[PDB]
C-alpha cells in the first residue's frame, strides 16, 4: 500500500490531455451526423425518420460520451480530494508507503523497553548512594511524551491509508455507461427492420433519451 | 612525680581517643568510597546502555527515506521525532554530568582519607611520646 | 430526388469520424498501489468497451442508411 502525489498528478494531466482529444474526435463525428441531417440527398418518410433517429440518439450517444469524460474527470479530482482530507495530507509529492511505517514502528518496542530498564537502574544507584550526594535523575517521561506521540502519528497516517484505501466512488459514471449501452443495445435490434417500421419510427422520435442527456450536460455546466 | 606523671597520662589518654576517632572516621569515609566506586561502575555501564541501546536506535525509526515518506505526515512526524531525540540527548548529557560529579565526590573522599590518616599518626606519635613521659615520671 | 452519390459520402464521413475515436489511454502507476487510484482503469476499460460497442453499431447503421437510399433511388425510379 503506496502512494505518490507526484505520479497521481501526472495522471491527472495525461488524463486531462487524453480527455481533450477524445473531446476533439467526438466533435468530429458530431459534426459528421449533423451534415446528415441538413443533406437534401435523402427525402422522404424515410429520411425523416433518419433525422429523428440521428437528432435523438446518434448525436445525444456522443454528447453522453463526453459528458463520461467529465465525469470520469470529476471523481479523479474528487478522488484526490477523499485522499488529502482522509489522510490529512495536502502535498503535492507526497509518498506514505503503509509497509515503511510500520517497519519504524516495529522498532518501537525495543526503544521502550531500554527506556523503561535504564530509568528503573539509574533511579536505583541514585537513591543507593542518596546518603552520600543527592543527585537527581532526569525525567524519563520527556522523552516517552514525544515518542508517543511520534507513534500516534505512524498509528493513525497508517491506519487512514488502509481506512482510504477501501473508499468508493458512486455509480455515476456507471450509470451513465450502463444507458448507453441499454440505447445501443436497442438500436441494435431495430437495424433488422426499416426505419418507418411502427416500432422503430416511435423510438426514433421519442426524445427521452435526448432530455437525459440534456439534464446531464447542463447540470455538468453548474 | 604523682602530678606529673598523671599530666603525661592524661595527654596520653587523648591521644589515644583522638587515634581512634580518626581511625574510625576514616574507615567510614572508606566506606563511602566503596560505595561510589559501586555507584560509578553501575552508571557507567548504563550510560553505555542509554548510548547503544537508545541514543543510537533512535536513527532506526527517523524515516530519512525520502522516496518512501515525503509531505506533511513526514513532517508532523520529523518534528515529534526531534523532540524525542533531543530529549534522549539532554538524560544522557544529565547522567554524565552526574558521573562527572561522582567522580569528584570520591577525589574529595580520598583526600580526606589521607588527612585523616595523617592525623592518626600523628595523634599516635604523640601518644607514644605522652606515654614515655609519663613512664618515666615514676 | 435523391443523390446516392452525395449521401453514401456522407454516410462514409459518419463511419470514419466515429471509427477515428481511439481508445482512452490507461493510467499508468508504477509505485501507487492505491485501490481508488488503481481501479479507475476498470472505468476506462469500460468506457471504450461502450464506444467500441457504439462504433459496431454506427459501422451497421451507415451500411443501413446506404441500403435505404437507394431502395429510394430504385422505387423512386419505377
Amino acid at each position: 500500500m503506496k502512494i505518490d502525489m507526484t505520479e497521481v498528478n501526472n495522471q491527472k494531466t495525461a488524463l486531462a490531455n487524453s480527455i481533450s482529444n477524445l473531446n476533439g474526435q467526438i466533435d468530429t463525428a458530431k459534426n459528421s451526423l449533423t451534415n446528415l441531417t441538413s443533406s437534401s440527398s435523402l427525402t422522404g418518410d424515410v429520411k425523416t425518420a433518419i433525422d429523428a433517429k440521428i437528432n435523438n440518439y446518434q448525436v445525444p450517444l456522443l454528447t453522453n460520451f463526453t459528458n463520461a469524460l467529465t465525469t470520469l474527470s470529476a471523481q479523479y479530482d474528487k478522488t484526490i480530494e477523499q485522499f488529502q482530507s482522509t489522510v490529512s495530507e495536502n502535498a503535492a509529492d507526497a509518498v506514505i508507503d503503509t509497509d515503511y511505517l510500520q517497519g519504524l514502528l516495529d522498532n518501537y518496542s525495543g526503544i521502550e523497553t531500554s527506556i523503561s530498564t535504564i530509568n528503573t537502574e539509574t533511579s536505583t544507584i541514585y537513591s543507593s548512594i542518596s546518603d552520600i550526594i543527592s543527585l537527581t535523575n532526569p525525567d524519563s517521561s520527556t522523552i516517552t511524551t514525544p515518542l508517543a506521540a511520534a507513534k500516534t502519528i505512524l498509528t493513525d497516517t497508517k491506519t487512514n491509508m488502509e481506512s482510504f484505501n477501501g473508499w468508493t466512488r458512486g455509480t455515476e459514471l456507471a450509470d451513465l455507461l450502463l444507458s448507453q449501452t441499454q440505447t445501443i443495445e436497442t438500436l441494435i435490434g431495430y437495424a433488422s427492420s426499416g426505419y418507418t417500421a411502427a416500432d422503430a419510427k416511435s423510438f426514433y422520435n421519442n426524445n427521452e433519451f435526448l432530455q437525459g442527456v440534456n439534464k446531464i450536460a447542463e447540470a455538468i455546466a453548474n | 612525680s604523682e602530678t606529673s606523671a598523671s599530666y603525661y597520662q592524661d595527654l596520653a589518654n587523648k591521644e589515644s581517643a583522638n587515634y581512634n576517632n580518626a581511625i574510625s572516621q576514616k574507615a567510614a569515609i572508606d566506606a563511602q568510597i566503596s560505595r561510589l566506586e559501586t555507584a560509578k561502575t553501575n552508571l557507567s555501564t548504563q550510560i553505555n546502555n542509554f548510548q547503544t541501546d537508545i541514543v543510537d536506535k533512535m536513527s532506526d525509526i527517523e524515516g530519512e527515506d525520502s522516496s518512501q515518506f515525503k509531505g506533511d505526515r513526514k513532517t508532523k512526524y520529523a518534528e515529534q521525532y526531534t523532540s524525542t531525540k533531543s530529549a534522549a540527548t539532554t538524560n544522557k548529557t544529565s547522567h554524565d554530568t552526574n558521573l562527572t560529579s561522582i567522580t569528584n565526590k570520591i577525589t574529595e573522599l580520598q583526600t580526606q582519607s589521607t588527612s585523616l590518616q595523617s592525623a592518626a599518626d600523628t595523634a599516635y606519635s604523640n601518644m607514644l611520646s605522652y606515654q614515655a613521659s609519663a613512664n618515666a615520671a615514676n | 430526388g435523391t443523390d446516392y452519390s452525395a449521401w453514401s459520402e456522407l454516410t462514409s464521413s459518419v463511419n470514419t469520424s466515429v471509427s477515428g475515436i481511439v481508445d482512452l489511454a490507461s493510467l499508468t502507476f508504477t509505485t501507487t498501489t492505491m485501490t481508488p487510484f488503481t481501479s479507475f482503469n476498470e472505468d476506462i476499460s469500460s468506457f471504450n468497451t461502450a464506444v467500441a460497442k457504439l462504433q459496431s453499431f454506427t459501422s451497421t447503421d451507415v451500411t443501413h442508411m446506404n441500403q435505404a437510399a437507394e431502395n429510394k433511388v430504385t422505387d423512386d425510379s419505377n
